[PDB]
């Protein structure tokens, strides 16, 4: 019925906005394209990268038997851009973990050795 | 409405064309317009030095 | 914008200048002219007005502000006459009315002027003044017009005339000469002073343009280069994503990073690099494909210059330099892998003493990110080559670290930490 | 109407945009073929000087 | 990470509903088919109003209301108390518009 017509950076934020007002609805207007054409499949691959960490990072969690509650902070919804570059600090801690986790082992075999080294004498 | 859609869109190609267009034939023409003037200027400079040779002739 | 509407609500109103055809208020003989040069649809009238020589073509208009008392009257006659002269398409381009034997008051003209701004008398003269862009001239009175308080008040201060001013100074700085003048000015202080606050976008976009206009002249670019702005438009870039500031953005680093002086001057890549980090953003640019085959050749070009860059901060006798100079900082000689790799047998210099300048530093370094940066040179050294490792371990340098691992800064925990973590391989 | 008086003051936001684009690129074209062509202009006088030179 | 879960999430949701839309030839502006029922359009446009707000460059956010040949949807909200019914009805089927 309304073909609604927005900027385009108006329109990202315009899509926040309706997406919380939670009234509307969309009709994809290009069915015989997908995303590889659109362009925005670079974001949505990102997207999927930044889940596929969060999912890590949950499970090494999960491992290491912490409660987590996840009580409140609902309503954030922020939008800035650099938000790929908060991610980028959030992978590079989750690195540094997942190179301790390695070092870690590594030196328990390395202790396990040394104490049959300390039990031989 | 929609007639804009394609108005604007015949606007800014042909303009953008036009500009394009206009820089290019202007450089064409501009090499050999400097050619000229360069020879122009250096006639007049081998004209001074001709006078100062007769002079110290 | 609201330039462009008066100067429509002008072109809806009407003066009677057959009423003013007894012009004792209105330069009469020039109303009688009005007759000529009025429809200039046709190039019929513009060869009218070369009929009229100028002198008798709106040459008795010529400092008719002060010839009428009644404001609005002059602002009609001067905002039609003036928008006249300011389409300027192919009208006139050749300074017509400019009065030869009178040419001495030709620019001196704007004295009179460039007062009762508010009838917009300043926004015709800014680009009345365009005798300089397109038309082969120089002003003599620099000083009166470009350093004179005309908009050099408005600079750091409505908005839309200053925003459509500085547009009419882009025109101006189109000329290289008052360019350079103005470089040696210091109204681009103040145009820094306002990019680097927050203000409206437009008028950010045109200042940033006025300044890549700045980048096409290399000995200007020599006087600039002393200005540390580009990690603020860095900065100004990665915080706002409008695509066209972008653009012009890059195409000034192109100009300005590109005019290549010399090397010392070169070095302001590898000032761009550390004091902002465009790498990532210009990747992020990368990826999201544009079809702006402009940009996308410059996103080409500069990534593969600063990758050269790079290359070239990426070198074991930099680093032998840096650490003799008791200097060290985060740079990619610190991260750069091939000099980490492939020249670790070139970090046994002669008589170990870069190790040695390093073990000494584990005790008389009291700064902690230079230890920091100490810590991980070591902690490649040890886990690239294990008899260098026991190289350290005979220099007595391991105790030393150990305190590091329980050193105050966090930082300094985990760079010790991290260094042993390598030094316990085959142990 | 209102709706007519938005598609309206949306054409003025395209009409910004047209001219926009214009006086940016048109600026943008021009001095990079002016200072192009003022390397042609040194590179012919350059010859020229030649030319001058061994004559004289 | 408990919180940067559901930030993630909500960016994947709204790039997935960029993509539900028409890359406009016309301009870099974008364009799309939005269905909703009429009683509240002017709470929409003030939804936009607050969307354009956000951004500085005063956007008009057209809405191009007009009839087309579609099949209109029926989801007419009741309540939380007759959830349980609608649900029911629902289940076996759902009905044509305004019926």
């Amino acid at each position: 019925l309304a073909q609604l017509f927005l900027q385009s950076e108006a329109a990202y934020c315009c899509v926040s906005e309706l997406g919380e007002l939670g009234k509307v609805q969309f009709r994809d207007l290009n069915p015989d394209v997908n995303v590889f054409q659109r362009k925005f499949v670079n974001e949505v691959r990102r997207c999927e990268e930044m889940d596929r960490k969060l999912r890590f990072v949950e499970k090494e969690i999960r491992k290491a038997n912490i409660p987590i509650m996840d009580t409140g902070e609902n309503p954030e919804v922020p939008f800035p851009r650099d938000m790929i570059d908060l991610e980028a600090n959030f992978e590079k801690i989750e690195n540094e973990l997942k190179e301790i986790n390695t070092n870690q082992e590594a030196l328990k075999r390395n202790f396990l050795e040394l104490t049959e080294l300390k039990f031989i004498l | 409405s929609q007639t804009q859609g394609i108005q604007q869109l015949l606007q800014a190609e042909k303009r953008a064309a036009e500009k394009v267009a206009d820089a290019r034939k202007r450089k064409a023409r501009r090499l050999k317009q400097a050619k000229e003037e360069a020879q122009m200027e250096v006639e007049q400079y081998r004209r001074e030095r001709e006078q100062e040779f007769q002079s110290k002739q | 914008n609201i330039i462009a509407a008066k100067a429509a609500e002008v072109r809806a109103n009407k003066v009677n200048w057959q009423s003013y055809l007894q012009g004792q208020m209105i330069s009469a003989e020039d109303c009688e002219f009005i007759q000529r040069f009025e429809m200039k649809r046709s190039s019929e009238d513009k060869q009218e007005m070369l009929q009229t020589e100028g002198s008798q073509c709106a040459k008795t208009f010529i400092n008719l502000m002060t010839h009428i008392s009644k404001e609005q009257t002059v602002q009609y006659i001067l905002t039609m006459v003036d928008d006249m002269l300011q389409e300027n398409h192919q009208r006139v381009s050749i300074f017509f009315d400019y009065a030869k034997r009178s040419k001495s008051t030709a620019w001196p003209y704007f004295l009179p002027m460039l007062n009762r701004q508010d009838p917009f008398t300043v926004h015709m003269a800014a680009r009345i003044i365009a005798k300089l862009a397109a038309w082969g001239k120089e002003l003599m009175e620099g000083s009166d017009l470009n350093y004179y308080f005309n908009w050099i008040k408005t600079q750091l201060s409505s908005s839309q005339y200053v925003q459509c001013v500085a547009g009419c100074l882009q025109l101006m700085l189109r000329v290289n000469e008052y360019r350079f003048a103005w470089v040696e000015a210091d109204g681009v202080n103040c145009i820094m002073g306002v990019l680097s606050n927050k203000c409206g976008f437009q008028l950010q976009y045109q200042m940033i343009f006025s300044i890549w206009l700045l980048a096409f002249s290399p000995q200007m670019c020599e006087h600039l280069r002393r200005y540390n702005i580009i990690p603020v438009l860095s900065d100004i870039l990665q915080e706002s994503v409008k695509e066209k500031v972008t653009r012009i953005i890059l195409a000034a680093f192109r100009n300005f990073l590109e005019k290549s002086t010399e090397r010392e001057t070169r070095q302001e890549y590898a000032l761009a690099m550390i004091q902002c980090k465009v790498l990532k953003q210009l990747e992020n640019l990368e990826q999201q494909k544009y079809d702006d085959e402009d940009i996308s050749e410059d996103i080409k070009f500069l990534l593969e210059k600063l990758g050269e860059s790079v290359q070239d901060l990426s070198s074991f006798d930099e680093y032998s330099s840096e650490l003799k100079s008791g200097r060290l900082e985060w740079s990619p000689v610190h991260k750069s892998e091939k000099f980490w790799r492939e020249n670790a047998v070139r970090l046994n210099e002669k008589n170990y003493e870069l190790l040695k300048i390093l073990t000494k530093l584990l005790e008389v370094s009291d700064d902690p990110q230079v230890l920091a940066v100490a810590a991980h040179d070591v902690g490649e050294y040890v886990r690239h080559y294990p008899r260098g490792k026991r190289v350290i371990e005979q220099l007595g340098g391991k105790q030393l670290v150990m305190n590091h691992m329980h050193h105050e800064d966090q930082q300094v925990r985990y760079n010790a930490l991290l260094a042993v973590q390598k030094l316990m391989v085959h142990n | 109407a209102l709706s007519d008086a938005d598609v309206q003051k949306q054409i003025k936001h395209m009409m910004a945009f047209i001219e926009q684009e214009a006086n940016e690129k048109a600026e943008e074209i021009d001095a990079k073929a002016e200072e192009e062509f003022n390397i042609e202009k040194g590179r012919l006088v350059q010859t020229q000087r030649l030319k001058i030179m061994e004559y004289y | 990470i408990r919180v940067w879960f559901i930030k993630v999430r909500k960016m994947k949701a709204i790039y997935h509903t960029l993509n539900l839309c028409n890359i406009d030839v016309t301009q870099k502006c974008l364009i799309a088919e939005v269905w909703c029922p009429v009683t509240d359009l002017d709470s929409i446009q003030f939804a936009l109003r607050r969307g354009t707000e956000h951004s500085g460059s005063t956007v008009p956010s057209i809405l191009n209301r007009m009839q087309t040949n579609q099949t209109p949807p029926t989801y007419n909200k009741t309540n939380k108390f007759t959830h349980g019914f609608q649900n029911i009805v629902d289940a076996y089927g759902i009905g044509t518009y305004r019926e």
